């Protein structure tokens, strides 16, 4: 038995849905984190400029 | 994690086991020892072999002679005195014995935790072992072969013969019940199978080398 | 990054507990992760977690947790600072036990 | 990696096992040391052939005897001069001997970690260096077959007879448990079941070899 | 790769195979000899026939007559003299021909890597054998009739009989370890299938061929 | 390719083969050759039929013969004159008889590569060339009957009894290792139950025959 | 067990993707290499001109 | 040409080992390929040629 989420970039954050019924690449959750064609990696930082 | 070539011991082969299950998780380390100290015992509990054995001087006294904590299973027993074989019976013969009071073929029997002689033999040891005497082995006292319950490991660098000779036992059988923690039953039988095809070959080993030289099958005695 | 409440209801029914015993991801690049798992008996709150560990790209391929609740969930955390690393996507190693 | 055609030391044998599981990384080459370990183990824990036989010399102080550390199974023991090959009995019908005992044939027995002889034999070891061109043989001794362990190999170039022999079984037998590490299951079953057709190739060599002379029935009748 | 009609041996034989494994690529080539060194083995393991024996001859200085290196098995043994064939037995039986000294039966047997025969017998050799003497073969001393282990190859011109007669096994044997190496595992059953019922066949050849002219079932000599 | 109907040459069967495993390539033609030598070496290992024997002159020096190189097994064996069929013995007996016997039947046995005979004949062989019109055979001669291995092929228009027989049979025989190569492994069983259904065609045909003119009992009583 | 990479002419060199997620079809990596229809060659190369 | 990391996840799953023996192409016109393999035990790392 097997769960294969593949394609974690395809759907981000989702609420007004059962945690239940969501997809497996429905995955929800996300602060700081950056979705793109099909893949997750962690969002640009802040640093200060002058 | 990373081992040497030979495991000698705990120290690495708890590192070890977690190995041969790649994923090596706190949750499933942390009960590592407990796997082992199920396994050995598993194995203990009937296996018998020399390296545990145990030679030991008794005190009768009364024939009230007590059984000592470590023992599993005796081999045979003797005196150092013209090396005297003993055998052994049941209460329900040796009180007969006793009813019949006449003892060359000396007897014994296992009344709760304590050993019975039909004769009222006196070996002796020292009161409690300070000691301070070897005293000719104890005056030469009757001695017991005994094999003895061996020691859980306690220790990293704790070991046991069993390493040194044949440690992917352990390894197998504690994968055993590392399997069983976390269900992956396929690999259960076969660590389970390997464990019980690399142990009855020790067992055969021992018995390939008892009874050796082609004795007869009895001698006759008549006296 | 957290997904609460997972039933695996595309390939079992919901209330049954599912033995978990693997996460396999597929990764890209260099950092550090750090997984954590838990679950709930019941579907609706929000479960207690099990177990954590630390995902290092080209030392370790994938991470174990022992879960069997029916929701199971996972939480994904990279506070590492020279970590680029990213995730294309998962693979979840589980078994079937029973239910009530 | 790349290995030699004449396989004959641990070393090559090391890097061969990573050809044929082909696979190379950290989590598996590092633990072939212990699968080696575990393969030979489990071979020489039943296997017995005559190229690991040895012969030693006791050291009978008054009909008793220590076993030696590297004793495994049993064989022929006679004396040095005029033969008289030696028979094993038990412990209750040695002792029997005893007692009643107050040109005649040889019996023992063993007491755990010890050997026994009914007649009180005394042998000696020989004696020893000095210049030390010979080893002089000393009247009165006995001379012992036994299988014994061989030594782990714990060394890269070191060797053994079995590597001269059937490197393959080794190779099988340490495959057995490279695909228990790795749950290639299918490649458990075809290793071993290679591993015990080379394994028991071996003993079918043997039994035809100490009856090959001329397949006759016992001529041995007392009179 | 190509070959000629006749695969004589080792410098063509080592091509052959890498063709009907049809795929030969570096990584599997360089190991062809080793599968060829492991079924040369497995078959010379346990294979008996005629071309592989040898006559010997032997010195027995003592009885203390010591087995040739080369050696696996024995069919027949005896003197150039008069034509006397030995037979063989324990030593449990030629010790006590010892204890009973009077010996036209002569028997031998097993000790490690000794030959004993119950009279001192005292066929001999020269010394080192820079020769410079056939002597009448040794003073027409014994000769020895027993099958020997042939040469692992180590040549590409290198040969054997078994290639003159019978290469096609050896072809489909080390094919077999050749479809092991890499998982193809209904070739090795075809392989492994072909080249048993191509070996039996030799065998029942030899059978066929010993004890023909129909001889009595045993001639049952009186004297 | 193209082969004519009446296939008496290897020359057109080893077009055949390629006409029958229709495919014509050159990874597959060239290894033909290798084919059929491994069907015949194959068939010829435990076939055994009237044509392939041969009557042979021995040239016994002193009760001891050495065996033709050609020789795979033995059939009767007479004197040139008045007969007497020899029988096989063991050498057991045979020396049994030399050293007690210091009109009688003939006794032989096998040594390695040798005969022997227990009545010390001498045959001498025939006296050969000169004028070279006859072929005189000498007195106190005899024949030898035997199965002889027919030559390997080496050739295009060689010949042998066997195509002119059973073509069929090589050609499936070689069909069977031409299936071995590309693992047509449907096609390997029904050329090899072919091969056999003709192989084993030729014993009932041969059984049949030694027993045909009036099966009876047998009438040879001491008298 | 196969793995038939047929049509590799279909599409080239991608990114931003996990190379374990990429279609049988989807290979990618490419220097001087040209795909057109469903056939991939190498490119032409360069020589002088004058 | 390259491609990185082809886990076979159409056929069988990610994790498991893949004896691989044969790659058989279909090619087209006349020329000398080069053929290289290689592979990781981690899906992330570019493996090491074999």
């Amino acid at each position: 038995a097997l769960y294969p989420i593949k394609s974690l970039g395809a759907v981000g954050v989702i609420a007004d849905q059962a945690p239940t019924d969501l997809a497996p690449n429905a995955f929800t959750n996300a602060i700081n984190a950056r979705f793109v064609e099909q893949r997750v990696f962690k969002t640009g930082g802040n640093a200060p400029l002058s | 994690p990373d081992v040497q070539y030979p495991i000698n011991t705990y120290g690495w082969l708890k590192k070890a086991v977690a190995l041969w299950a790649d994923r090596d998780d706190d949750e499933f380390v942390n009960q590592i020892p407990n796997f082992i100290n199920f396994a050995e015992k598993e194995i203990y509990r009937n296996l018998r072999i020399p390296p545990l054995e145990k030679e030991v001087y008794l005190d009768i006294k009364d024939g009230v002679a007590y059984i000592p904590p470590d023992y599993l299973e005796a081999q045979w027993m003797m005196r150092a005195k013209d090396g005297t074989i003993f055998q052994v019976t049941s209460p329900e013969e040796i009180s007969y014995r006793r009813q019949h009071g006449t003892n060359q073929p000396v007897n014994f029997a296992r009344f709760g935790s304590r050993f019975i002689f039909y004769p009222s033999i006196e070996a002796d040891t020292p009161y409690y072992p300070d000691d301070g005497s070897p005293l000719i082995p104890a005056e030469n006292s009757v001695i017991l072969s005994y094999y003895a319950d061996p020691p859980e490991f306690h220790e990293d660098t704790d070991t046991s013969t069993i390493l040194t000779i044949a440690p992917e036992l352990l390894l197998y059988f504690t994968l055993r019940h590392a399997c069983l923690f976390v269900q992956d039953d396929n690999g259960v039988q076969k660590w389970s199978a390997l464990g019980k095809a690399i142990l009855d070959e020790m067992v055969e080993q021992n018995k390939k080398q008892e009874y050796s030289g082609s004795p007869i099958a009895i001698p006759n005695n008549m006296t | 990054l957290e997904r609460t409440g997972i039933d695996f209801d595309n390939v079992t029914n919901e209330w049954n507990q599912k033995h978990i015993n693997r996460f396999r991801p597929q990764t890209t690049g260099s950092g550090t992760y750090i997984f954590e798992a838990g679950g709930s008996q019941f579907s609706n709150e929000y479960g207690h977690p099990h177990t954590s560990k630390t995902y290092t790209i080209g030392v370790d391929r994938h991470v174990s947790v022992r879960l069997n609740h029916p929701y199971l969930f996972y939480n994904v955390i990279d506070n590492d600072v020279n970590s680029n690393a990213a995730i294309n996507g998962l693979t979840i190693e589980f078994a079937v036990g029973g239910r009530r």
